[PDB]
């Protein structure tokens, strides 16, 4: 399920996302993958049930950026 | 008190504003948010008696 | 229906129409004697002093609101509060007045002479 | 694997020792019980929280949401600028060192001579002549929390969104103890209140006020040092210009 | 397609005196009303029919099931599958049961669905949900052309807009000019804008539907426009009508950038409005009637010539109009003989028909205050400037 | 009172149209010159100095005005 | 002067005495007829509410239950980037409307090549696996199209735009009809032409007038139409309307009212395939598009040259051009044979040919309202004076 | 079950801790601003019955204006300190919010908000940022 990460926070880092059920999710760990890049905004796969993040996908737009081809 | 307690374990009841009672064993009800229906009456409810815009139980 | 407003003027003129409002009631400051019963309403559960003369603490309100009115016999009640009393005298009803009345005015004498 | 993730809500009320008044955000509101070991103290109202999905119980506190602008303002690097890259400054470089940092070392020493601590300074002359590299060089000897901020960049046709982000600005600044707050082109607030009536002016004047309520308001400020540098000083408000 | 509505009872309305001629007709009324109720109370007394298929309606409505939700069906695939919008805003591709009228699927009908696994099992073509429901006028108003004053052009072009179509049209298409799509009637406040509505709903044969305007905008996504084309469904299916939108310039106003989700919306609403106007051809019998004040403040594509073509001025009433309104509003009055109303109307000053109902009314206070009822001309007289609140004196002689 | 030893006397006695936020600066800051010059009690010197560099009130006003 | 409040003895004076002898009576029997009038309301009932229940014989109960058991239902969703699948990665996010967006991958049922970026696509509900792709089909039934293929309006039926019309046949006409004279001159037809002007001016039948004598299909596209509630899977309908633009032997595509898009996601989407429609279709071909507009709001990526060619301004008409298309108009209503349309064109200075249209609609209007059949040249005085002009000037001018 | 009336409110009184320490001793001078303020924000909320005695209504609100930095936001300060009642500070420009129709309801939810609790002091810096002069506002 797609998610828009809202941040990281630290405890050794912890995650808050905001999933595209309009629904922010907090994250003890921050699923599988890496955890250094992971931009306040960068789009995720995040886990259907148990809600980590199972991979990072390519950023969709920045709206007026794909205006201009 | 085992009265209370037994009718309070029964999930609640949407409310709805009946659309109109479409015949005499269905009504089109809209409740907020799932939508509309055309729910059935259960024998209590007498059917004459429901009018149009009127909060019902369901 | 009823509405109130402080600025009639700026209103639709599709709302102030007759038919929709009616009757365009307007409340003026209170006049001598209108202020006279306001302050005797307002002047009703105090300790009252023999040889008070509400009316000239009325006459000391020139187009004063009744809320001023109100104002000034809680100022008033103030004073008498503040030497511990229950009471209330006439100059405790004038230093009220003065209090609550009292605005700034125009401090440049130059400024107030341009109209004749 | 085993971490299922936790709902993130906010704090509203205590209703006792054990019930907890919590907003999820943008969702409903619930009355939830914390976990047996945790800082109830800490638990204040407005505090983000996370909920476990099923229990729906307090799992642990979380510091407070900071704004996408805010935080896109507090993560660029000072780049380590010495204090050998500015020229020329000795005495003012002296006198802004010693009003910001003596207050971040020895409060000791103005609490025995019996002072406050300065809340801030500003920093006026033409452009070009490195208010903004000496503030980073500031920062980078401090390597505290760096607030580079120009006033120019929070004005905003949204009505109420101005004095919002300065609210969040300094919310930020008093979660992050020790944090400087570099309110470069300060004249583009802080431009005198006058009752011309222009909406852009008003809320204006509107963002001045919240302003100069978050730095010397009802809250008393600790441990929170702001830089202002302007090119037109001379226009300054002067309930901000006051001490 | 169905007929019209807005049934309405007798005028009755010849005699007012209260002189038993009403009172004979009213009886007369009243009568038939008696045996209005007495004969459905009979026929609900003896009617025994019911049955008869049963086992096949029974076993149908077992593969309905129980409950039903009704969808708004967006688009059709091969006959078995279509796509199906719940009320929610979800749309699902399902299949289409056999007992299901191919022939009424339609994009834009409302669709009874399966609880469970969607899948098209009826139509339903009276959805009509409450508030559209609720914009179709059932009772006339009382009003009606004799109440209207003046506004002889006005209520002319009315007409020759929205009643000779339906009427005998034959010399529109004779001329070959395409009826009036829709009209505006404009003017300054209480001219009789919405007067006039209520006369033409009231000397009807149409189904008349009466909307406010701002009564369309609505909170959700795509409410709005949703409901601007069930509206214009209702129009069209219960052809001819007439769409009666007071107030069009809650969303009239003129078409900006929006910046907001909200502005958005409201444009979004609009634009939808715009497209259902431009719908149904001019040919067909559905009318579109909407009322402003601030006629300068609307959209200028919405008063297009290829949108709407005409527009209705309603001035402030000139001195023979306002002494028609002023003998219409004073018609049920017991004046005296001394009144002579001439000198408020020869007064120079901006009355309309609101504000000479008014100081009839005020007049009537008047006299209520004097205990009487005769109301003198005195008592216009105050009335006037008791109602008529609020060029620097001689500066213009 | 959270000051030095230490006449404050006659600095109230100078006609100044000044707040008392004004004060509590000429106070901050005579402790703050004294912090500079290392001596723990203010006397004449800083604080005159304090309370020059406080209400400055330079014109730098063109003399036609006046 | 202190007015006294009516007392209980005054209102009960009030209510008689002056009263008419029939006031219970009437009262009475008014309120009775209202009752009445209620209970019939309340007591007439609903009725059917007749659901759309087939007639017997065409139902297959058992065949019915059996998809209930067995069929499913599938969301539809919007597809969104493929993520470069090539056979490794096959997944893509899809938006289902309102409801989330989700990563997901196909069904064994559907290659990769029937699903693309912005395609409506048939998921399930728990995997959410893309199970059949949904093209939203073409058809003039639905929305508006082109709707035409040989129009009506012929070159007698325009007027007042003969240098635009002198352009638009230099821009349609020469290339098309004429492609040798382009080739042995060595010089690509003109691939793009805009027809700019204020809304009324007659643009559009303008082109259809082309329409029908360049011997091409003409293609109306409403922009609006991209941009409203049809928007999202409009640049797929674009796409298969441009495939048809191929299919067809030479097709006349005009986008009407451009604006609504030319200044949104999917409206982006729309301009992009439209750049590729026009920059990846050869410029030889035969289905040269017409462009027009009211605002020239255009993005400054369409209008650099090899997209748009040509510029054509669509001016107000003139006197001969005005009395031209009074004349047009005229010759379809009854009116008598001697009317001075030099007078009405003049009459009316500045106005737009669909005023001129509304200004003959209004006469006949007048002569409705006298119940003539035959229009008179004062219906269209009337009619003149209320549509144009929406002392002064004969009191000074003269 | 029933929660108290205005338990789930926007906006959010001053707890124990944030109470600040300026004290009435700390506050040089005003001795008359002093009494004017703690006759109608302080007194009123302790000595009810002197009031009820003389039959008056004690004032309610009041307006602290001057120069810059002469002491108004020290004496809120200070008030706040030295009060039982619920303290509920907020700033003009706070109320301006974004969305329309936002800024009456936090209004009208603060004012709800002390009516609910006991006796209760809403100090609201910055007046002027919404309370300026009404005039025909044309946006
Ligand atoms: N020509 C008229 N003759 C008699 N009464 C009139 C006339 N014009 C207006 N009135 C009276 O004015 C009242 C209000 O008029 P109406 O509701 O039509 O206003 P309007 O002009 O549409 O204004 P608005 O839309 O601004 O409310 C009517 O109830 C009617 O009694
Ligand atoms: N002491 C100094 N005074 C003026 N400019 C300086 C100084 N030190 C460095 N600079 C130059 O100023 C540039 C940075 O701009 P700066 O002058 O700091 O901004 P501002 O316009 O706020 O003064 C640097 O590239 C640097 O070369
Ligand atoms: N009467 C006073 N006693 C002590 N300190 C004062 C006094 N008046 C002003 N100050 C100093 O000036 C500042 C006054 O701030 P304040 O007057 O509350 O701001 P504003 O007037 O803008 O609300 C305080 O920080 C304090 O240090
Ligand atoms: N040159 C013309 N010849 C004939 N009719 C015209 C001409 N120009 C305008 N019109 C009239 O104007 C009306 C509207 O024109 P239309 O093409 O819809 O305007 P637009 O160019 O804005 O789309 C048409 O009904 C037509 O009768
Ligand atoms: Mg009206
Ligand atoms: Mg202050």
């Amino acid at each position: 399920l797609v998610s828009n990460v809202i941040e990281l926070l630290d405890v050794g880092k912890c995650a808050v996302i905001k999933t595209s059920t309009r629904q922010t999710y907090f994250l003890p760990v921050i699923g599988l993958v890496d955890a250094e890049k992971l931009k306040p905004g960068d789009l995720v796969g995040v886990n259907k049930d148990s809600y980590l993040i199972l991979e990072t996908l390519p950023t969709e737009y920045d709206s007026r950026v794909k205006a201009m081809e | 008190l085992r009265e209370e307690l037994q009718l309070l374990q029964e999930q609640g009841s949407y409310v709805g504003e009946v659309v109109r009672a479409m015949d005499k064993k269905k009504v089109l009800v809209k409740v907020h948010p799932e939508g509309k229906f055309v729910v059935d009456v259960d024998k209590n409810i007498d059917i004459n008696d429901v009018t149009p815009n009127c909060r019902v139980a369901l | 229906v009823i509405m109130a407003t402080n600025r009639i003027d700026i209103l639709d003129s599709a709302l102030l129409r007759p038919g929709r409002i009616d009757r365009k009631i307007e409340f003026p400051p209170p006049n001598e004697e209108a202020r006279l019963d306001i302050l005797k309403i307002h002047s009703r559960k105090m300790n009252l002093t023999r040889g008070i003369n509400l009316r000239k603490i009325a006459e000391l309100m020139p187009g004063a609101s009744g809320a001023e009115v109100k104002g000034v016999c809680t100022e008033a009640g103030m004073y008498a509060l503040r030497e511990r009393r229950v009471h209330v005298t006439q100059e405790d009803f004038e230093m009220a007045v003065a209090k609550v009345m009292q605005k700034d005015s125009e401090k440049n004498m130059s400024i107030k002479k341009l109209w004749k | 694997l085993q971490s299922v993730g936790q709902i993130v809500g906010e704090v509203l009320k205590q209703l006792t020792e054990e019930k907890f008044i919590v907003k999820a955000t943008n969702g409903p509101r619930y009355v939830v019980g914390c976990r047996r070991q945790l800082d109830k103290s800490k638990l204040k109202p407005g505090t983000r929280v996370a909920l476990d999905m099923t229990t729906l119980t307090i799992m642990r506190y979380l510091p407070r949401e900071v704004d996408p602008l805010v935080y896109n303002m507090s993560h660029e690097d000072p780049g380590n600028v010495s204090y050998s890259e500015i020229g020329g400054l000795s005495e003012q470089i002296r006198e802004l060192r010693e009003v910001i940092e003596l207050p971040l070392t020895n409060p000791e020493l103005f609490q025995r001579v019996g002072i406050i601590p300065p809340k801030g300074c500003l920093l006026y002359g033409p452009p070009g002549t490195g208010k903004t590299l000496l503030a980073r060089a500031v920062a980078s000897q401090l390597d505290c929390n760096f607030l580079k901020v120009v006033s120019s960049s929070i004005v905003d046709k949204y009505i109420g969104e101005s004095a919002r982000l300065i609210r969040e600005m300094f919310n930020y600044a008093r979660d992050h103890q020790p944090c400087i707050i570099f309110m470069d082109e300060i004249d583009a607030i802080g431009g005198r209140r006058f009752s011309e009536g222009t909406s852009a002016d008003r809320e204006i004047q509107r963002t001045l006020m919240e302003l100069l309520n978050q730095m010397d308001g009802f809250d008393t400020l600790h441990r929170v040092k702001m830089i202002m540098a302007t090119n037109r000083p001379d226009t300054l408000d002067p309930a901000l210009l006051r001490p | 397609t169905k007929g019209p509505d807005a049934a309405s009872k007798l005028p009755l309305v010849t005699p007012h005196t209260q002189c038993r001629l009403k009172l004979l007709k009213l009886e007369r009324i009243k009568d038939y009303l008696l045996m209005e109720e007495e004969f459905i109370r009979n026929q609900e007394q003896m009617k025994p029919l019911e049955e008869k298929q049963e086992e096949e309606r029974s076993k149908v409505d077992d593969l309905r099931g129980t409950p039903m939700s009704v969808g708004t069906l967006e688009e059709i695939i091969d006959d078995n599958h279509a796509i199906v919008s719940t009320s929610v805003g979800s749309e699902h591709y399902v299949s289409i049961l056999s007992f299901v009228d191919k022939d009424l699927l339609e994009p834009g009908c409302s669709v009874l669905l399966n609880h469970k696994v969607h899948a098209v099992i009826g139509v339903l073509m009276d959805d009509t949900d409450p508030l559209v429901t609720v914009m179709k006028v059932e009772k006339a108003p009382q009003e009606t052309y004799a109440d209207i004053g003046g506004l002889d052009n006005q209520i002319q072009e009315i007409k020759e807009s929205v009643e000779l179509p339906l009427t005998h049209p034959e010399y529109y298409e004779e001329m070959g000019i395409k009826p009036p799509k829709g009209v505006i009637l404009y003017g300054p406040p209480g001219t009789g804008k919405t007067l006039l509505a209520k006369a033409v709903a009231n000397q009807t044969s149409a189904t008349f539907l009466r909307v406010v305007g701002s009564e369309l905008i609505q909170k959700y996504l795509g409410d709005g426009p949703k409901l601007v084309r069930e509206l214009f469904r209702v129009a069209e299916e219960h052809a001819p009508s007439i769409v009666f939108i007071d107030e069009i310039d809650a969303i009239g106003t003129k078409r900006y950038d929006s910046n907001s989700g909200g502005e958005r919306e409201i444009q979004r609403t609009m634009l939808e409005l715009l497209n259902q106007l431009d719908g149904f051809d001019s040919r067909g019998d559905v009318k579109v009637i909407m009322a402003t004040n601030r006629i300068e403040t609307l959209d200028p594509a919405l008063i297009r010539p290829g949108r709407i073509d005409r527009k209705i001025e309603f001035p402030l009433p000139d001195e023979k109009t306002k002494k028609r309104i002023f003998q219409i509003h004073t018609s049920r009055m017991t004046l005296a003989d001394d009144v002579t109303l001439d000198d408020l109307i020869m007064a120079k000053d901006d009355l309309s028909g609101a504000d000479i109902k008014a100081i009839c009314t005020e007049a009537g206070l008047m006299a209520l205050r004097e205990r009487r009822m005769k109301v003198t001309n005195e008592d216009f007289k105050k009335s006037k400037e008791n109602v008529l609140y609020k060029t620097p004196e001689g500066l213009y002689l | 009172s959270k000051m030095n030893l230490s006449d404050l006397e006659d600095y109230v006695a100078r006609p100044d149209k000044i707040s008392g936020a004004d004060i509590n600066s000429i106070c901050q800051e005579s402790g703050m010159l004294a912090v500079r010059e290392n001596r723990y009690i203010v006397l004449a010197k800083d604080f005159e100095k304090a309370y020059k560099t406080v209400i400055k009130k330079d014109e730098q006003e063109h003399e036609f005005y006046k | 002067k202190p007015i006294r409040a009516l007392d209980e003895g005054d209102i009960a004076l009030l209510k008689t005495y002056g009263q008419s002898t029939y006031s219970r009576q009437i009262k009475q029997v008014e309120d009775d007829i209202q009752q009445l009038l209620k209970k019939i309301n309340e007591l007439t009932g609903i009725k059917e509410s007749d659901t759309g229940l087939a007639p017997p014989a065409l139902w297959d109960l058992a065949a019915d239950k059996q998809t209930l058991q067995s069929e499913q239902p599938l969301q539809v969703a919007r597809c969104t980037k493929i993520i470069n699948a090539d056979s490794e990665d096959p997944k893509y996010i899809i938006n289902v409307k309102q409801f989330a967006k989700f990563v997901v991958d196909l069904s064994d049922q559907v290659a990769p090549t029937d699903i693309e970026e912005g395609m409506r696509v048939g998921v399930d509900r728990n995997k959410y696996q893309i199970h059949i792709p949904l093209p939203p089909k073409i058809d003039p039934t639905v929305t508006m199209m082109q709707v035409e293929e040989k129009p009506d309006v012929t070159y007698s039926d325009v007027g007042g735009c003969k240098e635009q019309i002198e352009k638009l046949r230099e821009v349609v006409e020469t290339p098309l009809l004429h492609p040798e004279r382009f080739v042995n001159l060595g010089i690509e037809p003109p691939k793009g032409v805009l027809l700019f002007g204020p809304p009324g001016t007659g643009k559009t039948l303008c082109a259809r007038a082309v329409a029908n004598r360049t011997d091409a299909c003409f293609i109306r596209v409403i922009g609006s139409e991209l941009v409203q509630k049809y928007v999202g899977e409009g640049a797929r309908m674009v796409r298969e309307l441009f495939e048809m633009a191929r299919t067809k032997k030479a097709c006349l595509i005009f986008f009407d009212e451009i604006d609504a898009i030319g200044g949104d996601n999917e409206v982006q989407r729309t301009m992009l395939e439209l750049i590729n429609q026009l920059d990846g279709f050869d410029p030889r071909g035969n289905i040269k598009v017409l462009m027009a507009t009211n605002r020239p709001t255009l993005d400054p990526a369409l209008m650099r040259p090899g997209r748009l060619d040509r510029k054509i301004e669509f001016s107000l008409p003139d006197l001969e051009g005005r009395t031209h298309i009074f004349k047009i108009h005229a010759r379809s209503m009854s009116v008598e044979r001697d009317i001075r349309f030099e007078l009405l064109a003049r009459l009316c200075p500045n106005s737009t040919g669909a005023e001129i249209r509304s200004v003959c609609t209004e006469a006949g209007m007048f002569a409705i309202r006298a119940r003539r059949k035959i229009a008179t040249e004062k219906d269209f005085l009337e009619a003149v004076n209320k549509v144009i002009k929406s002392t002064p000037r004969y009191m000074t001018y003269n | 079950d029933v929660l108290p009336p205005e338990a789930d409110s926007s906006i959010m009184m001053l707890t124990s801790d944030q109470k600040p320490d300026v004290m009435y001793a700390d506050i040089g001078g005003m001795d008359i601003q002093k009494q004017e303020v703690r006759e109608a924000v302080e007194l009123p909320l302790t000595h009810f019955e002197l009031y009820k005695q003389i039959g008056i209504d004690p004032p309610r609100g009041v307006l602290m204006y001057g120069p810059p930095g002469c002491g108004k936001t020290m004496l809120a300060k200070a008030v706040a300190h030295h009060t039982t009642a619920a303290f509920i500070r907020v700033v003009g420009s706070e109320f301006v919010q974004k969305y329309l129709g936002e800024g009456p309801r936090m209004v009208r939810d603060v004012f709800r908000l002390a009516k609910e609790n006991a006796p209760a002091i809403i100090f609201i810096d910055e007046i002027d940022a919404i309370a300026t002069k009404r005039f025909d506002a044309q946006t």
